[PDB]
This record gives structure tokens, sequence and C-alpha cells, in this order.
């Protein structure tokens, strides 16, 4: 029993590991949609005015 | 000889709704992306004189 | 000021470490939260609180 | 005492081949119901758990080798072996009913005669196990004379790495792998890998890179080269390891054993006798997956990989030059 609920125990933190790594995939996919779209200050501030 | 201490990392999710990163964004679930081929949005804008 | 601990903690090899001290030659901290995981709740997932 | 038949009711019967797939037409749509296998893509959710995919892995596909049982001397196969070897069946005449002959390569380098620089390592660990070499060639009178001819490598049949072996006084048994990955007898539930001493294998892509394509597949070759020594004939069996497809490895076999082909073919200028111009042979030994690392290990010492995953897909010999 201690060898099966031992083995139950990796093979969900092999999949905790999936999603907890694939909501680190929105958090860099948004942030480099931000840096696509982020030109500089020394650029876009004259054309601010 | 003994053991003193077994100890283990344990790795807290963030998920991106509740980062203050998605304050930047406006987050909207939709089940069947697959599905889209290509998204669209429109603007209208009148200029007076 | 500040407020701390006045003793030391205790560890002293009991009547369950005592066998295995004796016999194998190898004892353990705390074997009483060992015997409470591995055959009491073998399916816990370690989680923090 | 019946609940110690009582599990061989549940594990005889919870492991069988899987039955032909036949529904009656007057049940309806129901054997699309029976199609569980072919559905490969399982839906997850915010929390997947071993609850919502235990049926996800309860599909798995039907893997079997085929096994080799073989009845051995226990002069020739030594009593101590690293249970991941690989066998050859020599066989030239069936005398009796059931004895047969199996060689491992540190058997196969003492009837060879080559000598001992070339092969550095495996020559202090195969002169430990066998006497001077003449305890094996008592068996084969004719390795003088197989070797002149070229019939040698027509009688090696490559048959797979050890599974288990059950030894006796004089005799021992051994029990090979066929087609694919054999079970391990002593641990349950594991995977016996093949074992090759690091002197034999000869690696064969290597680059700085100074870019070739990734895939699935890489092939484990031997080779078995006539050659001559101190005016004496003369084997000498490599191995090789590259998934560049069998166009390549025979142009860049030619290349490793350049200085080999050099050495002989200046003395045939003066006789010329048909038997000797055949020179190596060419076996596929069976694949292993893409990026495994083979494992270094060290025996008394002996440094010798393992491949896990090996699956086994004997070939032919053909005769290269």
């Amino acid at each position: 029993f201690t060898e099966y609920a031992g083995a139950i125990k990796t093979i969900t933190s092999a999949l905790q590991f999936g999603m907890d790594a694939l909501e680190r995939g929105l958090v860099d996919t948004v942030l480099a949609v931000k840096l696509r779209h982020a030109p500089p200050v020394f650029i876009l501030k004259t054309l601010g005015d | 000889e003994a053991l003193l201490g077994v100890y283990t990392n344990v790795v807290e999710f963030v998920k991106f709704l509740e980062t203050a990163l998605a304050a930047a964004c406006v987050n909207t679930e939709f089940k069947d992306l697959r599905r889209m081929i290509d998204g669209k949005i429109q603007f209208k804008i009148s200029m007076p004189t | 000021a500040m407020s701390g601990p006045a003793a030391y903690a205790s560890y002293v090899v009991r009547g369950a470490n005592l066998v295995t001290a004796v016999s194998y030659g190898r004892a353990m901290r705390n074997f009483e939260q060992f015997m409470a995981r591995i055959v009491d709740h073998p399916n816990a997932l370690p989680s923090v609180e | 005492q019946a609940e110690n038949a009582a599990r061989l009711g549940r594990q005889v019967l919870g492991l069988l081949p899987p039955p032909t797939h036949r529904v009656s037409l007057t049940r309806g749509p129901e054997f699309a119901r029976g199609v569980r296998d072919l559905l490969s893509k399982y839906a997850a959710s915010t929390r997947p758990t071993v609850g919502s995919l235990h049926e996800a892995l309860r599909q798995a596909p039907f893997r079997q080798p085929t096994y080799g049982d073989f009845l051995v001397y226990s002069q020739t196969f030594s009593p101590q072996e690293p249970l991941g070897t690989f066998l050859f069946s020599f066989k030239q005449e069936d005398n009796g009913s059931s004895m047969d002959m199996l060689l491992t390569p540190t058997s196969l380098f003492m009837l060879s005669g080559m000598e001992a620089a070339k092969a550095p390592q495996t020559h202090k660990v195969a002169g430990v196990w066998y006497g001077s070499g003449s305890g094996l060639a008592d068996f084969i009178p004719n390795l003088s004379e197989l070797m002149d001819t070229g019939e040698f490598h027509t009688l090696l049949t490559p048959v797979g790495p050890m599974v288990q072996s059950v030894h006796s006084t004089f005799v021992t048994k051994v029990t090979s792998a066929m087609k694919g990955v054999g079970l391990a007898r002593d641990e349950p539930r594991a995977h016996v890998g093949l074992t090759l001493p690091c002197d034999m294998l000869v690696d064969l892509d290597e680059s700085c890179p100074m870019r070739e394509p990734a895939g699935l597949n890489v092939t484990i070759y031997a080779s078995l080269v006539y050659l001559r020594v101190n005016q004496r004939p003369s084997m000498a069996l490599t191995f090789f390891q590259s998934g560049k497809g069998f166009a390549e490895v025979v142009a860049m076999i030619k290349d490793h054993f350049t200085d080999v082909i050099r050495t002989k073919y200046i003395q045939l200028r003066h006789e010329l006798y048909i038997n000797r111009l055949v020179f190596g042979a060419v076996c596929t030994l069976g694949t292993v997956p893409f990026d495994s690392h083979p494992v270094h290990q060290s025996l008394n010492s002996l440094p010798v990989l393992v491949f896990a995953n090996f699956e086994a897909a004997c070939g032919p010999w053909t005769v290269f030059l």
C-alpha cells in the first residue's frame, strides 16, 4: 500500500508540474506581447508632444 | 548515526489573474479557440473641423 | 528588547528510536512523525500548513 | 488455500491478449463504444488528478518479446556475466538433441586471437573468465580453416541480450531476448537493457559540430572482420552506433578499417586465392531510441556501457568490402 500510495504522489506531482508550468506560459507570453509593442522613451517622447 | 531532517521545496503556483500584470489586459475565457481562424475589431473615427 | 525562548529544545532517543539505535545502529529525529505519515496517511501530499 | 488460487484467477485473466473486436449488427452502434485505445487526446481540467486520468493511463500498447531458451555447457558460458550481454549462436552440426553453443563478445575475443593493444581492456577480463583460449577451440577444430574460406560469419545468428541464467555445475540454462525489451526476472516490473563493453563499441556520430537531424531511431550494428596476424588467420569483431541509414554506414565503416585493408592486400600481389577475397560482414542488432544516454558502469576493472530501451531486431550478414 505504501508503494502504491507513494506512486500516486509521484504521478500527481508530475502532473501538478504540467499545469503550474503552463500558468507560467500565460505570464511569459502576455509579457512578450507587451515587449513587442513597447517602443522606447527617446523615440516616443518627442512624438508625444 | 542519525537522520535529523528530511526537507523539500513546494512550488506555490501564481495565477495570471492574481498578478497585477493582468491590470494591463482584459481577460476573457473562450471555450473553443481552436475553431477560430481570425479575429477582427473595427474602428470608426469621425473628425470634426 | 526582544522576546525569545528560555530553554533548549530537548531531543532524546525514546523507546521507538532506541530499538533502531541499538539494533541497527541508525536512529532518527522524531520517529512518531515518520510513522504518522508512512503508515497512517500514506497518500497525503506535502503541503506547507 | 483457495485465496492463493484466487490470485491466479485475477492475474491470468487480467493478463491476456486483447480479443478480436467482433460485435453483432443486431446490437447497434455499440461497437463505437468499444474503441478506447484509438482515442488519443484526453480532456484536461483546471486541476486534473489521477482520478480524472486513470482511464487515460489504462490504455497501453501491446508490447511483448519472444524469448529463446538455450541449454549450454558451463565451460563456454562463464558462470558470472553482467546479465545484459549480447549473444551469438554458433552452429556447425546437429550432433545431439539439445546442447547449444553461445558466444558472448568476450568469448569471441578469445577465439579470435587478435592482439592485446587493439582491445587493451577486455583482454585482461576475457583472460580470467577463460583459459589460454584452447578451452573453447576444442569444440570447433575448424577455426584455422573457417577463417581461410570465410565461413564463420555465415554460422553466427545474433540472438539478443540475456534475461536470466540458471547456472548448475556442468550445464548452464540461458534465456535470451528477441523482438524487444526483455522483462527482468529477479527485479519485478523492470526491463533488461543491453550491455556492451566500452572497448568493443565504436561510436560513429561524433562532431564538433564545426548540423545533423534528430530522429527517433539509432541502430546498433555488428561487424566481423577477416584478417591475418603473425601469418595466422584471425577475426576482429567491432560494434557501431549510428542512426545515419544503411547507405552511409557502409561508407563510414570502410574509413574505419582503412589501415586494416591496406596491410592485407599488400600480401595478395604475390598469391591470389579467391577464398581470401571476402573481407567482412555487417549485421543489424536492433534499434535504440533517440537521445538515450549510454550509462557507464564498472565491473571487476571493466568499463561497460548499458543501453536502456533497447529492442532487438536481427538482420542477416551482408558482405562489405
